[PDB]
């Protein structure tokens, strides 16, 4: 299996075998873009994320369509994955050309604790998809309401002590 | 064994 391939699997032992030079092949973005952590990130692979992480890997790169390590952790609604790449200060806002951002994509897949944990962090409640709407009108249209309720929350308190 | 890449989901409510 492919560096990307051993990543997307968690199949870690072999991942830090591949790595051992620790040259710049962690970044190696495969043929559409993906690195490694990309792929680790969506799909929920916690351990392999923090190993990536911990060695160094680039969680700002961007794939060919501009897909993040952020937006694909945010459509599986993997919250903990979300949290460490936050904690590598990611642009939480980062949008890509499918028309979203990490918010607008927990919501659409009605990930309530990764739409707190993106709130809580502060990302941007205004920012519209390309097809106009905001994770709120999403969250209101598609009638998932402890979504909804999360996103009610957080408002209040940007206006309240 | 290889795992397929997911979408980033489509923003509008067709097929909610």
């Amino acid at each position: 299996l492919s560096i990307h391939q051993l990543a997307a699997q968690g199949e870690l032992d072999q991942l830090k075998e591949h790595l051992r030079k620790g040259d710049n092949l962690v970044n190696k973005p495969d043929e559409r873009g993906f690195t490694p952590l990309i792929w680790a990130s969506a799909f929920g692979e916690i351990e392999t994320v923090r190993f990536l992480l911990e060695w160094g890997a680039d969680p700002h790169i961007l794939a060919k369509e501009r897909e993040s390590a952020l937006s694909l952790a945010s459509t599986g609604g993997y919250t903990d994955i979300v949290g460490l790449l936050l904690e590598r200060d990611v642009d939480i806002n980062i949008y890509d050309w499918n028309g979203g951002t990490p918010l607008l994509y927990a919501v659409r897949g009605n990930h309530v604790k990764c739409v707190e944990a993106l709130l809580a962090r502060g990302a941007d409640l205004t920012t519209e998809a390309d097809s106009g709407y905001t994770p709120m009108d999403l969250a209101v249209a598609l009638g998932y309401r402890k979504v909804q309720q999360v996103i009610e929350n957080h408002i209040l308190k940007l206006f309240q002590s | 064994t290889l795992v397929s890449m997911p979408p980033l989901p489509g923003l509008d409510l067709k097929g909610s």
